[PDB]
RNA sequence: CCCGAAAACAGGCGGCCACCGAGGGCCCGGGAAGAAGACCC
RNA sequence: GGGAGUAGCAGCAUAGCCGGGUGAGAAUCCCGGCCGCCGUAGGGGCCAGGGUUCCACGGCAAUGUUCGUCAGCCGUGGGUUAGUCGGUCCUAACCCGACCCGUAACUCGGCGUCGGGGAAAGGGAAACGGGUUUAUAUUCCCGUACCGCGGUGGUAGGUGCGGCAACGCAAGCCCGAGGGGUGACGCCUCGGGGUAGGCGGACCGGUCCACAAGGCCGGCUAAGCGUAUAAGCCCGGGGAGUGCCGUAAUGGCGAGAACCGGGUGAAAGCGCGAAUGGCCUCCCGUAAGGGGGGUUCCGCCGAUCCCUGGGGCCCGUGAAAAGCCCCUCGGGAACGAUCCACCGCGACCGUACCGAGAACCGACACUGGUGCCCCUGGGUGAGAAGCCUAAGGCGUGUCGGGGGAAACCCAGCCGAGGGAACUCGGCAAAUUGGCCCCGUAACUUCGGGAGAAGGGGUGCCUGCGGGUGUGUAACCCGCAGGUCGCAGUGACUAGGGGGGCCCGACUGUUUAGUAAAAACACAGGUCCCAGCUAGCCCGAAAGGGUUUGUACUGGGGCCGACGCCUGCCCAGUGCCGGUAUGUGAAGCCCGGGUACAACCGGGUGAAGCACCGGUAAACGGCGGGGGUAACUAUAACCCUCUUAAGGUAGCGAAAUUCCUUGUCGGUUAAAUGCCGACCUGCAUGAAUGGCGUAACGAGGUCCCCACUGUCCCCGGCUGGGGCCCGGCGAAACCUCUGC
RNA sequence: GGCAGGGUGAAGUCCCUCAACAGAGGGAUGGAGGCCCGCUAGGGGUGCUGGCGUGCAAUUCGCUCCCGUGACCCCGGGCUAG
RNA sequence: CUAGUACCGUGAGGGAAAGCUGAAAAGCACCCCGGGAGGGGGGUGAAAAGAGCCUGAAACCAGGCGGCGAUAGGAGGGUGCG
RNA sequence: GCCCCGGCGAGGCGCAGGCAGCCGUCGAACCGGGGAUGCCCGAAUGGGACCUCCCGCGGCUUGCCGCACUCCCAGUCGGG
């Protein structure tokens, strides 16, 4: 037969590739190497829109003139002083190890293993909650409802990510959706497989209907995983 | 349609130009290699057994 | 018109000749005025020009005679006052 | 009423010439006639 | 060979005639005149591509759809001159090499490091006018300039000033470092200041016009050098709320307004360049050549060209680097420029011509395509519309001559009376039409429908008033009166309207070359997987895409704006979870056997199967009977046994109905039609969505008004063919023949 | 690198009058939109089932019709290969 | 034989045709016509074999010669005669 | 097409039947043998190639030599 769109995505062509050359740099923490226990200080110069971040970034000038990017917290001003390190105070925009952040605090941009740089709760409008502290692990509620354990030396930032409420206003036009999907080149517009031919999809045929259950095993090979993949249930409730 | 009219759009830049090693017009100008001798892709000559080109050039039997 | 003059980065001009021909002239565009480092205001005493126009000028005709000409007078007074207030002890 | 001497018994009558030349055509000015030819003055 | 001296040499731009010349020879070549076509392109400039087609002389065997004395053809000789135009320099998306890992291996595949390439329309030192040649010129010559490098001599400065300030100044040299600016950026909309170009009046010369009145032509000024304001932004003084100040509009003010002064700061204009330079014209021998004159003023319109400022939009944010300017710091010497004057030097390649209804691609001197890529005078007029016309170009969208010379065809004009009786079907044609005023329905998502529908007026002349403006300048808005015609948006330009039904919400897309749609997409609704060494995917591997990413995220399905809604079934098929037992391959263990093995029997044995449960906006299903209460039909109510359950709300002779032209009603003189209902639903039904819906549709279908050669019934006219004459000159096809 | 000219008139910003327990009327400014007319240029291809159909053309011509500030049209440099 | 040549295709690639005067150039002096290709006279040679050149077949074309030929019916021939 | 040693012994100047002229008895043309010159690209190699063309750094004295990658012997000279 012929290939699927998700099979063609794996080969890595311009039709499926991200235009990262349009984006501001990557957002990472300073390494622990330079922050053994130094507790640097910085000042915010400017706040900027990023086309590949779903959140605004802020530029910060540090001890030695170095300029870094950060995910901007809600409420941050130009001309603020932000601190990174163990003896930093508890204030919106400051980065601390999870072992110095009390229970009940809102946190974002958390590391999985220390030194990583930031992996979880980065998206516009998100926040996480510290639930419990211990000597072996700290426990955090994530925006999916999942409770996860981190090493207490993993770093995190205090506050909430800026840019929330994007989805309260509707997209009204195919043209606006065109521009939105062209910013980050997502595959748009989207076809339906039940309206393709048989060579093209497990669905497909002159009579436009799925002729067998949409639920598909976890152990099915590529070319077949379409529909509801390993679904525990279906329907509304 | 697909015939006489699209033939008018052959005033762009050419797909092949002359090769410095081979001599003939088979050097792909955008990829940087020759389709007849392999220049720009290999130090050695392009030479396949199913081909008749080099045998013809040397007046050889197939 | 050549394709390089069909560019709109050349600001053509219609010019009449002593012999009466009305030729077209082409020029490059002038760069914009200098701005302050922190405030972003336009600087005074600094003229606009291309490298050609600016290299046929002496130094003292390219910036004012006062400290911190890269700044506006307000910012300059600020930094001077801060320096002198830090230089008490 | 219309077509009709190629009706192979391929007709009848009157008149003219032959046994240089009766007659006919091209040509010229034109329509009542007309695709070329033909027809009429 | 026959076809045949036949077809074709028409249709989209119908173009030639008179006189003279050359020459063996002239419808077709040259000169003049008349007549015509294009005129926001058939005119001008120039990419790519082509490659000598460019120029002059000499020719006509072939080529050119005819001829040819002509030529993009043939032959002989010639022709492209750069410090300033472009390439070389920077980097963008992207590519290559070396090392490295993989591969049986490679001319194969790949991450990271180093290095190198990558734009003749992105960034980016520096020249303008005139003349000269058969053919080149921002390249040659004359005149007047500029840039870089290197020097010669002086000077500012080192070791100096004016201003409260904003700032103004010639304001030291040589190496390195750091910082700031510039280079450097989207879409929409508006104001101000200018320019190219154009219009009017006067004057000077020339020319056309029976006089007169009048009309047309010309009346010029480059780079460079030197000189300023506007906006905006700043500096001093000043000291405000029942408020003042201002814009086309938004607006501004004790976080310092009005008001008074000043600084900085564009495009332009002015001056030198520069007037025996260019243009126009006037006088004698005409070979070189002679002399003379003019080159003036006012006033309007005005860009899509240049500069400068505001405002609005983004779930969308609209390049980088080289190069250039300034400041600070560190280290050196005592000299010495970013100022004035002078000298020297500046490599390599391109440069001819076409740029398309004959120089490119399409086999062609092809109505196609590439390129409409950049630009264009006057009138009417909203107008880059159509019509007429100036400049410029052409008569080469390369065969001509005859004609009452028919029939018939192609493209057009008019038709009495009737007005769709034509036809599957009003196909085609016709009707309306611009501007001002009056007036405007159902329905509606209150935004629309809507230019709804429908009605009245419009020319020319003579005057009178208004608006902005200094204006008897310019551009616009009204009034009265007189008068002509069949007709006054008189040509050109320029909507036929309305009422029902089906489908699809809309703008958008599609089978290049028989299908443009009811098919696709769409915003939106809902479901599924995933906490990152994830989920999904590529690959033989190494590695990689989503990822410069982290649940307001990424990936995977179905339905399809909006409004009201979305019923029952987990037995089957599938997916998910759980579990004691059972089954369960290799391996392991035990026994038997084999001097050792092969071999025989049993036990244990994961996943999976089996077993137990959840799941229908998962695939799908929603039947059967045996009986009916009061007389004509009713099974409308209640038990039952089959099976997991037994079609809920709505809709229904349907784009689904067989019998079918179902029955009733409306529309016709007449109805296999359309609309509305009735249920006997062969074989409707709820996200393979059900029922409605304003607005929209070159979708499909029915009716009405107007209108018409569709039709009764055909007739007349125009141009191009057809016919004849001269010229060039095929093909399909063909057993032999032919009542 | 491009898209003549014209219409309708969203938010935003206001003004006047009578008033007055309430309210009732009337005038402007401003220039949005996958809006409208439009052979501007440019793009497309509905009907005539027109011309042609050994064609001008191995998909063209004419009349009629559709979009035309956007999910628009076009150019130079690059990438995806059975 | 100026052949892997001319020519076709973006490219990978595909791919023709074309031999002979005479022993000797003795390769046609001179004249008339014609704008000219050339024609007619004359010449060289044993023979025009004339460069459009050894021999020079058939199909096909024109002219001359012989037979038939405008009241007439069969695949074009066979038998017998005139 | 230039030079030398041998052979042959008068003509020669390619396929190629021409014009005008040169070379050769000091031994040519031709033949056997040995030398010189030998532009650009190309393994292509000092560095770059969208056009077989461009751009350099050292040392010597305008002309000459050296200057790629992967290695061996060495060693901051060199030889393969
Ligand atoms: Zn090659
Ligand atoms: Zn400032
Ligand atoms: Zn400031």
């Amino acid at each position: 037969g012929k290939s699927l769109i998700q099979q063609r995505r794996g080969k890595g062509t311009t039709t499926f590739r991200a235009p990262s050359h349009r984006y501001r740099g990557a957002v990472r923490y300073v390494p622990l190497n330079l922050v053994q226990e130094r507790t640097l200080r910085g000042v915010v110069e400017e706040i900027l829109h990023d086309p590949g971040r779903t959140a605004p970034v802020a530029r910060v000038k540090f001890e030695d003139g170095t300029k870094k990017l950060i995910i901007a917290p809600e409420g941050v001003l130009v001309g603020q002083e932000i601190y990174i390190g163990p003896e930093a105070p508890i204030a919106i925009g400051n980065t601390l190890p999870l072992a110095k952040i009390p229970e009940g605090t809102y946190v974002y941009d958390i590391e999985g293993v220390p030194g990583d740089g930031g992996k979880y709760v980065r998206a516009g409008g998100t926040y996480a909650l510290v639930v419990s502290r211990e000597k072996d692990k700290v426990i955090v509620q994530l925006p999916s409802g999942e409770l996860k354990a981190f090493n207490p030396m993993c770093r995190a930032t205090i506050g909430v990510v800026a840019g929330g409420g994007r989805l309260e206003k509707p997209i009204v036009k195919a043209g606006k959706a065109y521009y939105i999907a062209k910013a980050r080149n997502r595959f748009w517009p989207k076809p339906r497989g039940v309206k393709m031919n048989a060579v093209n999809h497990p669905h497909g045929g002159k009579e436009h209907h799925i002729g067998r259950p949409s639920t598909v095993s976890r152990r099915a090979p590529p070319g077949r995983k379409v529909g509801h993949i390993a679904a525990r249930r279906t329907g509304r409730r | 349609g697909a015939g006489t009219a699209p033939k008018g759009k052959r005033n762009r830049t050419p797909t092949h130009i002359r090769c410095r090693r081979c001599g003939r017009r088979a050097f792909n100008v955008k990829k940087g290699y020759c389709a007849a001798c392999g220049f720009g892709r290999s130090r050695r000559m392009r030479k396949y057994s199913w081909s008749h080109k080099w045998r013809k050039k040397r007046n050889l039997s197939y | 018109m050549k394709p390089m003059y069909r560019s709109r980065s050349w600001r053509r001009k219609y010019v009449r000749t002593p012999g009466g021909r009305t030729v077209i002239h082409f020029e490059r565009r002038k760069p914009k005025v200098a701005h302050c480092a922190m405030c972003g205001r336009p600087l005074n005493g600094v003229p606009r020009g291309r490298p050609s126009e600016l290299r046929k000028l002496p130094k003292t005709k390219k910036r004012p005679e006062r400290p911190y000409p890269n700044l506006c007078p307000s910012c300059m007074r600020k930094v001077m006052k801060a320096q002198v207030r830090a230089s008490i002890t």
